[PDB]
């Protein structure tokens, strides 16, 4: 007997399928299951067994083609477009780096890593990649494969930090950047006799900002460096002692008004609320864009150190993140307010065609894109968890924003390891002992630093 | 008349947790750029932090004996100077913060050194000792009885603090520049609770249990006297514009005073079943105001002050904050406001400061 049947057009992003085989009649009562070992045929792809999800304008889908069909008002002799994906490889918990401390900052240091490729362009590394680690306690930490400590900063007394560390990233295998609250950046260089093994010594003091500095970019290519203060000011670096100016005396420790000590190519105090993020364009070295508390994501012109645009929105920002599609410039703001804005640099304010990720329970404080996928990226809020999301996944806004913009919601949740060992099912409050300060997505894994004193490394 | 819905923003739940004090949590201060938080306990602590992620960046133990009553912020910019009262003592500190370049320290011990040699007293000046000289605490200023309240003027150079059992010395004006004390409201007759100076005008007002005084300083001659019609007034706040007030009372009452109408109060708001502990307006421009309980939650209101198309104040409740324990039959004891954002802190009887936006 003929069983109700769907007509279906295959289209997709991920090399892909044959023009002849991507039109198609399908049982009407079909799921995603069946509708990817469809995929996963002989007929259609002949890969074994990928799974995958399929997007309907926007929506995944959860059930049977049918129910999509009477949920909105198409005909069931109506044409559905199903853009196939691959299926996210759930990244689950696998280990914890421990800590005396709250970790402030993570990055990590692999062939694929951004620093791992400006260090090819200075020595590589096969199968042994680095975790940088930066806790309150002013210390830098390095790790290896097996969560053991390769190396550790040398403390203020030696030349180190001599406060808590807000922000660190890999310039390259060879050197390290790292800022806090002792309102210097500190450039290192990072020499590993064996690989467990290994020493950090101070390169550079930077001295310039007024206040705390929190948040820190960097570009191994042209050793540069972008840092975000809350002076409300943007500062720009080199991490090599011949380029970098000289300091205001004033603010150097010795004042009451070993290693060298330099100021900035650039500090402009662009911001009326201290400054979240800074961080490099990703097509274009000479822009930066940054986030402030004054609702502000402004782009700077680092040649001439101008604003070019401004962009309000609604409320405060506290973390920033650029993405590829470079059919467009296209960032992701975290904000206080316990979403993400997806933003436009040029808009000068947001139009009704805005993009919000709602999930987060609380201020989110940091962001990483997807390395494999560019519609993906993951956030680190202080409600103690990590969120997944595909931009892909689109629906229209509801009176939560009356009907403004179109909200996309989390494909997974990375929840705080540290809380769901202890089996209980009631969760902190505020983020009470899990809040997350910072998360980077590598190929490697899912790194994610806070409060619970523990990096956590998510993977499949 | 409108909904919570149309009166957005104002804060809703509990965002960051700030622990480390033993026993109860008596004051709550944002500093004047919003970065960091200030509060002062039962242990007899001092202790900043940073305000968003709730680290404790800095801290200090003034008296051994006596509990932290009150910490508020010295409203300039230009300096970051820290007041703390225990006992019978004004601390005047610079916490150790990565907003203190060595410029701003200087500039701040400046202004706190500037008084000295200007040519049972009301007020003692001297240097607190080695300890908590090494610590950033270069001041105390003794007076006659146990400080309750202090409350600076905008521009940072005078202080007044209230002593409820200091009798004809409950009321004193302190200046910074000259290291100075004085009493000057001889007969104010009922029990000083505490006190404020004005946003724009030279006035400053003084609440006894049941009425609150208004003081020309110039003349230092009484103005007019606001009848709230409570029992016993515990706070009091006024608006940035100068011309509307909030009292708390431990009679359960909170009232808003319509100053240019009249003494008495323009609507009384009864939502806690215990004591209010203290008030406080948003005054950077929002339109709210909250009260604290010992039933231990927060009422946020939506409070607009009189315009063009307003006749009256517009107040209407527009959330509950919840999430302090009760202790000892004690809840929230104070509030403060974030500068620019609809952002809230309170003072926890269960040991705790907790972020609210
Ligand atoms: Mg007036």
């Amino acid at each position: 007997a003929p069983v109700a049947q769907v007509k279906v057009i295959f289209t997709t992003t991920e090399p892909e399928l044959p023009e002849s085989k991507r039109q198609l009649l399908v049982p009407a009562d079909i799921r995603r299951y069946g509708l990817s070992r469809i995929l996963n045929s002989e007929s259609m792809l002949d890969t074994g067994s990928i799974p995958f999800d399929f997007l309907i304008n926007g929506s995944f889908l959860r059930s049977s083609l049918e129910d999509y069909l009477t949920s909105n008002g198409l005909s069931l002799e109506t044409t559905l477009t199903l853009q196939y994906v691959r299926s996210l490889i759930p990244p689950v918990y696998e280990a914890s780096f421990e800590h005396d401390d709250w970790v402030s900052a993570v990055d990590v240091l692999s062939a694929t890593s951004p620093a791992g490729r400006w260090s090819s362009a200075a020595a590589v590394q096969p199968g042994q990649e680095r975790v940088l680690s930066a806790s309150y306690d002013g210390l830098l930490r390095i790790w290896n494969a097996s969560g053991s400590v390769i190396a550790t900063s040398p403390s203020g007394s030696h030349g180190g930090h001599t406060a808590s560390i807000k922000a660190a990233k890999f310039l390259t295998s060879d050197r390290l950047a790292s800022a806090g609250m002792d309102r210097t950046v500190r450039v290192w260089k990072y020499t590993e006799s064996d690989h467990f093994t290994g020493e950090l010594k101070p390169t550079l003091e930077l001295y310039g900002h007024t206040g705390s500095v929190d948040w820190l970019d960097v570009d191994g290519h042209s050793k540069h460096i972008l840092t975000a203060s809350a002076d409300g000011a943007i500062g720009f670096w080199s991490a090599s002692k011949a380029s970098a100016p000289e300091p205001d005396a004033s603010l150097l420790p010795g004042a009451h008004v070993s290693t060298a000590q330099r100021g900035p190519l650039g500090l402009w105090s662009i911001h009326t609320a201290p400054a979240t993020a800074a961080i490099f364009d990703p097509r274009d070295r000479t822009v930066a864009y940054s986030a402030s508390q004054d609702h502000t994501v402004r782009t700077l012109d680092l040649t001439t150190g101008q604003v070019v645009s401004t962009l309000t929105l609604t409320h405060p920002l506290l973390s920033l993140s650029a993405l590829t599609r470079t059919t467009s410039p296209l960032l992701a703001a975290g904000t206080s307010a316990r979403h993400i804005t997806m933003v436009d640099p040029r808009a000068s304010s947001a139009t009704t065609s805005v993009m919000t990720l709602r999930g987060h329970a609380n201020k989110v404080v940091s962001l990483s894109p997807s390395p494999e996928n560019e519609y993906s990226l993951v956030s680190g809020s202080h409600d103690g968890t990590c969120r997944v999301w595909d931009l892909r996944s689109v629906r229209p806004a509801t009176k939560e924003e009356g009907s403004l913009g179109g909200v996309s919601e989390p494909v997974y949740v990375i929840e705080r390891e540290s809380w769901a060992s202890k089996g209980k099912k009631k969760r902190p409050v505020a983020g009470d002992g899990c809040k997350v300060f910072s998360v980077v997505w590598d190929k490697l894994g899912i790194f994610s630093g806070g409060e619970d004193k523990k990096v956590q490394v998510n993977r499949g | 008349l409108p909904s919570p819905d149309e009166l957005k923003p104002f804060p809703t739940v509990q965002q960051t947790i700030f622990r480390g004090h033993e026993g109860r949590v008596r004051s709550v201060a944002i500093d004047p750029t919003g970065v960091a938080l200030a509060t002062g306990g039962d242990d007899g602590t001092v202790r900043v932090w940073e305000l968003l992620t709730g680290r404790q960046v800095w801290s200090v133990k003034l008296n051994g004996d006596e509990a932290v009553n009150t910490v508020r912020w010295r409203p300039t910019k230009d300096t970051f100077i820290l007041a703390a009262a225990a006992g019978e003592d004004i601390f005047l500190m610079i916490p150790t913060h990565p907003s203190v370049t060595p410029a701003l320290d200087q500039a701040s011990r400046d202004i706190l050194n500037a008084g000295f040699g200007h040519a049972e007293p009301p007020g003692k000046w001297a240097r607190p000792g080695t300890r908590l000289e090494d610590e950033g605490v270069l001041l105390r200023i003794t007076v006659r009885s146990t400080i309750k309240a202090i409350s600076w003027h905008r521009r940072g150079d005078h202080f007044a603090t209230v002593s409820p059992s200091g009798q004809r010395s409950s009321v004193a004006i302190h200046t910074l520049s000259k290291h100075l004390t004085q009493i000057p409201f001889r007969k104010l007759n009922g029990l000083a609770q505490t006190a404020s100076f004005h946003p724009l005008r030279p006035l400053f007002f003084v609440a006894t249990q049941r009425s609150i005084r208004c003081y020309d300083l110039q003349k230092l001659e009484l103005v007019k006297i606001v009848q709230p019609g409570a029992k016993w007034i515990s706070s009091f706040d006024v608006h940035p514009g100068g011309d509307n007030l909030v009292v708390g009372s431990y009679d359960k009452r909170l009232l808003w005073h319509d100053l240019d109408l009249s003494n008495r109060p323009y609507k009384t708001m009864r939502f806690h079943t215990e004591a209010i502990r203290a008030v406080r307006f948003h005054k950077g421009g929002l339109p709210l105001f909250a009260d604290a309980s010992d039933d231990g939650s927060l009422q946020i209101f939506h409070g607009k002050v009189p315009n063009d198309q307003l006749e009256n104040p517009t107040i209407v409740p527009v959330k509950m904050l919840k999430g302090h324990k009760v202790v000892n039959k004690l809840g929230v004891l104070d509030i403060d406001w974030h500068p620019r954002e609809p952002w809230c802190v309170s003072a926890g009887a269960d040991g705790t400061a907790r972020l609210w936006m």
